[PDB]
C-alpha cells in the first residue's frame, strides 16, 4: 500500500473585492521582443511581417473554461489554430473578428418563497433558501452568436472536407471545471451550464436571448495544483459583470464512422492554452553579434 | 475558521454534507467542527449527509457523534429525511445506529407513513423488520 | 581549399530564456489584492513603446513549444497564491 | 561628465603649440588620465551622461581600431602620401604650423584620407 | 546593431562597414533604459575581449589560416553569398559553432609559437 | 567583470592562470528596489570606466588587448630573489604583490621606457 495522506491547510478567508488588470509584459535590456502582423498567423510556419517591439500589448490575466472573457479581438476575420489536424487529443483555438457582449445577472432580492404542505416543509424550505443564495441565470444573445457560429463554420469547412456535415455537442463528462463554464466575478466562482448554448447542428447551403443556468460551487478543484478548496459564503450584494468573448476552445471528436460527420465539444480546461491564445503571435531573442562565415582568404 | 458562522446558522460542516464531498468532511471532523452543528431550522449536517443520499458522509458523521434521533424546528429526525426520497441503505445505517420509528415530527407523520405515503415498500418492510425486531 | 574568417557587427538573433519583468500601470490607491499585486510586483508601462519594422524578414514561429507562457503561468500561480487564500486548502502528498 | 568626459577636454591644452610637441606629449596627457532627490532623480543624469562619455570613447576608438591601430596612440601606416593633399615641405609644417591651422587645410581631403585608409586595411587583409 | 537583417550576405558585409561610424516611473524606465545601454556596451568589451584571443581584436572583417571542413559547410558555397542571408546561415552550422572557435584558439596557439 | 575575479583568490597561480583564462573566455520596497538599482548601475559603470583605464596602460605599454602578454624587460634577482621552480607551484596570486609593493613602480617605469626604446628602433 503506497502512503497517500492529504494534508490540509485552514486560513480565515480575506473576502477582498477581484478584478483583472490588463498587465504587459517587456524584454529585459540585451534582449528583444518580435511580433508578426499577419493575419493568417497559421500557429506553426512563417510569418511575412516580423516587427520588433520592446514590451507586449495588453494582456489581461483572465481563467475561464470552454470561453475567453476578456482578450484581444481578432484583426481580420475569423481564424482558427490546432498544432496537428486530426490528432483529435489537442485543443482547437478560436478567435472571433466580432465581440460577443455577454451579461450575466443575479438576483439579490432573496425573496423566493413556496407554500409547501405536508411533510419534508422544513427541508424543502431549507433547500430554498440556501438555493437563493447559489443560483445565477447568464444572457446571450441568439442574433450575434448565431452569426458568429455561422462564420466559425464557415472556416471550419475548409480543415475538413466540406463534403460532410459538422455538428455540436454539449460537454462529454469528468470534472466539473471542464464539463461547465467556469469564470469569476466579485471573487466568486460560477459553473454555468453550456449544453443549450451548443444544441444545433448545421448542414450546407446555409431579438430574444437564450438564458444559460449557472450554480455556484463553493468547493473548487483549483488550476494551479491538483486538489480541493472551499472559500467564503458569497456576498449578499448584488454582483454583475458585462464582459466580451474573445475566445472559444473546442475538442474535436475523431471519427472512424463512414458517414466522417465530425463533432465539436467545448473542451478546455488548461489555463497555458488560454495564455497561449494571447501570446500566440510574440517570441522573445537575444542578440548575437559574432559570427562566423568561409572564404578563400590567407592569413598574413 | 473551523466553526464560523452565518446570519442563517449554516456552518461549513453543512455545506460540505450537502454537496457530498468527503474529504472537507473528514478534515472538519478532524480539526474539531460541530458534529450538532444547529442553524436558524434545527437543520444538522446529519440531515443534508441523509436527506441527499451520501453513504460515507453519514458513516463519518455517525463515527464522529452526530446525534441520531436530533429534531429540526419541525421536529424531523434524519430518519424521515432519509426515507423522504427513497434512500432504502440510509435508512439501513440509521436504524443500524438506531434510530426512533417511532418518533414524529410536529405533523404527527412518522417514518412508517411517509414511507407508506411516498409509496416506497421497500423502505417499509425494512422499517417493520427494525420495528419487530426492537 | 576553404579557410575560416570572423566577423562582426552581424544582424544575427538567436531565441532563448530569460526572464521577463512584468509591467502594470497601478496607481495602488485601492485595497485590491490584484492592484496592490501589480503595484508590488510590476513597474508602470511605456509610454511611448518603439515599433520598429523589417521590410525583409523570414520567421519560423512556434507558439506551442513557446517557452514565454512558461513562466508566465508560473507568474499567475504566485499572482492568485498572494491575491486570494482559499478557507481551506488541500494537496495531495504521497510518498 | 567625470571621468572620461573630463579627458574628452584633457588634451585640448596646449593647443596653440608646436606641432611637434603635442604628438610628444600625448603619451604623457594619457598617462595623466585617471537627499532623495540627489540619487533618484539627480543620479540617473550624471550616469546618463558618463555613459554617453563612454559610448563616445568607444565609438571614437572602434573607428581609430578600423585602421588596424587599436590601443595605439601613435602609429605608422603603409598609405602614400598624395602630394596633391599637402604639396609642401615636411620641414616646415612641423615647425611652423599648427593642429588648427592644418586641419582647416585638410578638411576638403581627410574625408577621402579615411576611406583610402580603410580600403588600405582592406586590401591588406586580403592578402 | 540587428537592424537591415533584410539584406543578404554579401551586402551584410559591405554594411557592417557603414555601420562602423510621476518622477518614479520616469526613473524606473530610465533605469532599464541604462540596463541596456550598459550592458550593451559591456557586451562589446566582452566580445572584443572575446576577439582578442583570435587576433583580430578591434577589426570587423578578419582574416585566419585555420583548415575548414567541407562537411560543415555540406554546400558548393558559391550560392550563399548571393541569395541566402545570415539568419539561415547561422542555423546551418548551429552544431558545429564550439568546435571551430575551439580550432581557432589552438590555431592561434601554435600561431604564437 | 570585477565581481567574478574575486573568486578563488587564493588558489595557486599556476592554475588561477589557466582558470584566467577560461574565465575571460566568458511603495517603499520599489524606491529601495530602484535605488539598489542605481547603486548597481554606478558599480558597473565605475567598473568599465577602470578597465578602459587599465586596457589604456596596456596600450601604452604595447599589451592592448592582451590578457597574458609576454614583454623583453630582463627578470632581476634584487626584485624578489625567489625560485623558479616553486614560484608557481607553491606561492598564491595574492602573496606576490604582497611581496612586491615596494618595487612594482620601477618595474613599470621600465616596461614603459623599453616599450618606448622598441617604438624608437623602428
Ligand atoms: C472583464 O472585464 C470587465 C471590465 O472590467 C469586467 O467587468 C467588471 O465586473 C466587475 C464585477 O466583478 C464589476 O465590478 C463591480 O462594480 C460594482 C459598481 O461599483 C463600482 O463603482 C463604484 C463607484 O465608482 C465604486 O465605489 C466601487 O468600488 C466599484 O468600483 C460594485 O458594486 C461591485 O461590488 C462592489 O461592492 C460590493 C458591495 O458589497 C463589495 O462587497 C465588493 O467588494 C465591491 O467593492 C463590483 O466591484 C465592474 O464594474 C465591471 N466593469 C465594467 C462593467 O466595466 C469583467 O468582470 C471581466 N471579466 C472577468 C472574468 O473578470
Ligand atoms: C498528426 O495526427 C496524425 C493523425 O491524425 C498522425 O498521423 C498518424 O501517426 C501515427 C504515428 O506514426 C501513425 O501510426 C503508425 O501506423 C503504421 C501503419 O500505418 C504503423 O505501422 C506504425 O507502427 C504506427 O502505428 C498513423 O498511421 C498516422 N496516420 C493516421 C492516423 O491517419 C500524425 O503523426 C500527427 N503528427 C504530429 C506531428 O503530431
Ligand atoms: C449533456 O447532455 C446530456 C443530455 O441531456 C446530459 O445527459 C443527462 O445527464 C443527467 C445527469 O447529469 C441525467 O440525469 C440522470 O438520469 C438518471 C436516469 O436513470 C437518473 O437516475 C439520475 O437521477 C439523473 O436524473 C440524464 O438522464 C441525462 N440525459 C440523457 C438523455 O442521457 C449530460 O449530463 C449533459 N452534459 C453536460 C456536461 O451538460
Ligand atoms: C499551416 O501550418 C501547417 C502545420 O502543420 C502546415 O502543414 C504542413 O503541411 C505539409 C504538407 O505535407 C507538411 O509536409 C508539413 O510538415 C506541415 N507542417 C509545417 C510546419 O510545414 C501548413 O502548410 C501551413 N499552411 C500555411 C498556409 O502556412
Ligand atoms: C444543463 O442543462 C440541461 C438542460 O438543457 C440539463 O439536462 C437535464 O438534466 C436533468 C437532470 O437529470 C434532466 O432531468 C433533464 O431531463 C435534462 N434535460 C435535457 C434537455 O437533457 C443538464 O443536466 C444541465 N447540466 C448540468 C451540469 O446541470
Ligand atoms: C466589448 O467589446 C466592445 C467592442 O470592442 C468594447 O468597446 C470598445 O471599448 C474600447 C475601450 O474603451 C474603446 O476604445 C472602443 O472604441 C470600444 N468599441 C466600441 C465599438 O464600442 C467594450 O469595451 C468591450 N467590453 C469590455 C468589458 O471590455
Ligand atoms: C593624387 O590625387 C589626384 C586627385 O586629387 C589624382 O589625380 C587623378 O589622376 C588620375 C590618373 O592618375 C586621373 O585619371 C584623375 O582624373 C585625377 N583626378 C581625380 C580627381 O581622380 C592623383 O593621381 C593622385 N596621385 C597619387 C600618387 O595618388
Ligand atoms: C637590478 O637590481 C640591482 C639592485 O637593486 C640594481 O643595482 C643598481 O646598482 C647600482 C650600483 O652603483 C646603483 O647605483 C643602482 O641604484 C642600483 N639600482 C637599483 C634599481 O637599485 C641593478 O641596476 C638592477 N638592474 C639589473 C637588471 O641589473
Ligand atoms: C426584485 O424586487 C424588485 C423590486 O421589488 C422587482 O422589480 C424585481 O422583479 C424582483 N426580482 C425578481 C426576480 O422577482
Ligand atoms: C437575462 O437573464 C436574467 C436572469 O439572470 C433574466 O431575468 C433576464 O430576463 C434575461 N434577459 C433577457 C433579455 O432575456
Ligand atoms: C443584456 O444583454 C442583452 C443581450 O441580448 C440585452 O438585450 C440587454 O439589454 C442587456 N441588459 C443590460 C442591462 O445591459
Ligand atoms: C441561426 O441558427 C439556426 C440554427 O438554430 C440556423 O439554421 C440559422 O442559419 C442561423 N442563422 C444565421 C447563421 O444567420
Ligand atoms: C471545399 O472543398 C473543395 C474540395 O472538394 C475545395 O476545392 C474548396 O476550396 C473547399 N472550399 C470551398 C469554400 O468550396
Ligand atoms: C435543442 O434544444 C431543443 C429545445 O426545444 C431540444 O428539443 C433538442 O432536443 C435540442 N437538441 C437538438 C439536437 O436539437
Ligand atoms: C528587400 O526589400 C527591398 C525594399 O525596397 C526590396 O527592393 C528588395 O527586393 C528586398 N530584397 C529581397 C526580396 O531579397
Ligand atoms: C607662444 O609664442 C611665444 C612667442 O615668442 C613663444 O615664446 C612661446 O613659447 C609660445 N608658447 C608655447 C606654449 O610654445
Ligand atoms: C623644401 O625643402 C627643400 C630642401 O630642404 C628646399 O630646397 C626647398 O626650397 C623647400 N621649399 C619650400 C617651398 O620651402
Ligand atoms: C612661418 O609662418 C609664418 C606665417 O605663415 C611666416 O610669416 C614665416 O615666414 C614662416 N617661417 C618659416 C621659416 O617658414
Ligand atoms: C574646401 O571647401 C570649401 C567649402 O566652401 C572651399 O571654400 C575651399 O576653397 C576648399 N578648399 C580646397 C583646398 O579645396
Ligand atoms: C575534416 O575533419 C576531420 C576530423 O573529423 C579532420 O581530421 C580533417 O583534417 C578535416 N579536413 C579534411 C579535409 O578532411
Ligand atoms: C560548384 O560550382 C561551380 C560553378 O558553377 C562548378 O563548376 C562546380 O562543379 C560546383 N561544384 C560542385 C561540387 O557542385
Ligand atoms: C543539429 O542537431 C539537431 C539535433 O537533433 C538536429 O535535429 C538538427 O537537424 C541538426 N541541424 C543540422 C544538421 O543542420
Ligand atoms: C583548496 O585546498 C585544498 C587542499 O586539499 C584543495 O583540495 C582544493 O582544491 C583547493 N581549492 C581551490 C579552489 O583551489
Ligand atoms: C632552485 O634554484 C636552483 C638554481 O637555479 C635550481 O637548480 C633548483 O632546481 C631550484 N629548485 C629547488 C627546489 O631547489
Ligand atoms: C610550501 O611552503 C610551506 C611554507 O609556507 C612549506 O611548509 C611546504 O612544505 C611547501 N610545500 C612545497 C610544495 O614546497
Ligand atoms: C617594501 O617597502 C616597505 C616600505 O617601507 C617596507 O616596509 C617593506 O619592508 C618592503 N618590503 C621588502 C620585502 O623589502
Amino acid at each position: 500500500l503506497i502512503n497517500c495522506n492529504t494534508s490540509a491547510i485552514t486560513q480565515a478567508c480575506p473576502k477582498v473585492s477581484f478584478e483583472p488588470i490588463p498587465i504587459h509584459y517587456c524584454a529585459p535590456a540585451g534582449f528583444a521582443i518580435l511580433k508578426c502582423k499577419d493575419k493568417k498567423f497559421n500557429g506553426t510556419g512563417p510569418c511575412p511581417s516580423v516587427s520588433t517591439v520592446q514590451c507586449t500589448h495588453g494582456i489581461k490575466p483572465v481563467v475561464s473554461t470552454q470561453l475567453l472573457l476578456n482578450g484581444s479581438l481578432a484583426e481580420e476575420e475569423v481564424m482558427i489554430r490546432s498544432e496537428n489536424i486530426t490528432n483529435n487529443a489537442k485543443n482547437i483555438l478560436v478567435q472571433f473578428n466580432t465581440p460577443v457582449q455577454i451579461n450575466c445577472t443575479r438576483p439579490n432580492n432573496n425573496t423566493r418563497k413556496s407554500i409547501r404542505i405536508g411533510p419534508g416543509q422544513a427541508f424543502y424550505a431549507t433547500g430554498d433558501i440556501i438555493g437563493d443564495i447559489r443560483q445565477a441565470h447568464c444572457n446571450v444573445s441568439k442574433a450575434t452568436w448565431n452569426e458568429t457560429l455561422g462564420k466559425v463554420v464557415k472556416q471550419l469547412r475548409k480543415h475538413f472536407g466540406n463534403n460532410t456535415i459538422i455538428r455540436f455537442a454539449n460537454s462529454s463528462g469528468g470534472d466539473l471545471e471542464v464539463t461547465t463554464h467556469s469564470f469569476n466575478c466579485g471573487g466568486e466562482f460560477f459553473y454555468c451550464n453550456t449544453s443549450g448554448l451548443f444544441n444545433s447542428t448545421w448542414i450546407s447551403n446555409t431579438n430574444d436571448s437564450i438564458t444559460l443556468p449557472c450554480r455556484i460551487k463553493q468547493i473548487i478543484n483549483m488550476w494551479q495544483r491538483i486538489g480541493q478548496a472551499m472559500y467564503a459564503p458569497p456576498i449578499q450584494g448584488v454582483i454583475r459583470c458585462v464582459s466580451n468573448i474573445t475566445g472559444l476552445i473546442l475538442t474535436r471528436d475523431g471519427g472512424s464512422t463512414n458517414s466522417t460527420t465530425e463533432t465539436f465539444r467545448p473542451g478546455g480546461g488548461d489555463m497555458r492554452d488560454n495564455w497561449r491564445s494571447e501570446l500566440y503571435k510574440y517570441k522573445v531573442v537575444k542578440i548575437e553579434p559574432l559570427g562566423v562565415a568561409p572564404t578563400r582568404c590567407k592569413r598574413r | 475558521d473551523v466553526n464560523a458562522v452565518d446570519v442563517h446558522g449554516i456552518t461549513p460542516l453543512h455545506l460540505a454534507a450537502y454537496f457530498g464531498h468527503l474529504e472537507i468532511v473528514e478534515v472538519l471532523l478532524k480539526t474539531g467542527a460541530d458534529v450538532n452543528a444547529r442553524d436558524n431550522r434545527g437543520i444538522t449536517p446529519l440531515h443534508l449527509a441523509a436527506a441527499m443520499g451520501h453513504l460515507e458522509i453519514v458513516e463519518v458523521l455517525l463515527k464522529a457523534g452526530a446525534d441520531v434521533n436530533a429534531f429540526d424546528e419541525a421536529g424531523d429526525t434524519p430518519l424521515h429525511l432519509a426515507a423522504l426520497k427513497g434512500h432504502l441503505e440510509i435508512v439501513e445505517v440509521l436504524l443500524k445506529h438506531g434510530a426512533d420509528v417511532n418518533a414524529q415530527d410536529k405533523f404527527g407523520k412518522t417514518a412508517f407513513d411517509i414511507s407508506i405515503d411516498n409509496g416506497n415498500e421497500d423502505i417499509a418492510e425494512v422499517l417493520q423488520k427494525a420495528a419487530k425486531l426492537n | 581549399n576553404l579557410w575560416v574568417t570572423v566577423y562582426y557587427g552581424v544582424p544575427v538573433w538567436k531565441d532563448a530564456e530569460t526572464t521577463l519583468f512584468c509591467a502594470s500601470d497601478a496607481k495602488a490607491y485601492e485595497t485590491e489584492k490584484h492592484n496592490v499585486w501589480a503595484t508590488h510586483a510590476c513597474v508602470p508601462t511605456d509610454p511611448n513603446p518603439q515599433e520598429i519594422h523589417l521590410e525583409n524578414v523570414t520567421e519560423e514561429f512556434n507558439m506551442w513549444k513557446n517557452n514565454m507562457v512558461e513562466q508566465m503561468h508560473t507568474d499567475i500561480i504566485s499572482l492568485w497564491d498572494q491575491s486570494l487564500k482559499p478557507c481551506v486548502k488541500l494537496t495531495p502528498l504521497c510518498v | 561628465a567625470v571621468g572620461i568626459g573630463a579627458v574628452f577636454l584633457g588634451f585640448l591644452g596646449a593647443a596653440g603649440s608646436t606641432m611637434g610637441a603635442a604628438s610628444m606629449t600625448l603619451t604623457v596627457q594619457a598617462r595623466n588620465l585617471l537627499h532623495l532627490l540627489k540619487l533618484t532623480v539627480w543620479g540617473i543624469k550624471q550616469l546618463q551622461a558618463r555613459v554617453l562619455a563612454v559610448e563616445r570613447y568607444l565609438r571614437d576608438q572602434q573607428l581609430l581600431g578600423i585602421w588596424g591601430c587599436s590601443g595605439k596612440l601613435i602609429c605608422c601606416t603603409n598609405v602614400p602620401w598624395n602630394s596633391s593633399w599637402s604639396n609642401r615641405n615636411l620641414s616646415e609644417i612641423w615647425d611652423n604650423m599648427t593642429w588648427l591651422q592644418w586641419d582647416k587645410e585638410i578638411s576638403n581631403y581627410t574625408q577621402i584620407i579615411y576611406g583610402l585608409l580603410e580600403e588600405s586595411q582592406n586590401q591588406q587583409e586580403k592578402n
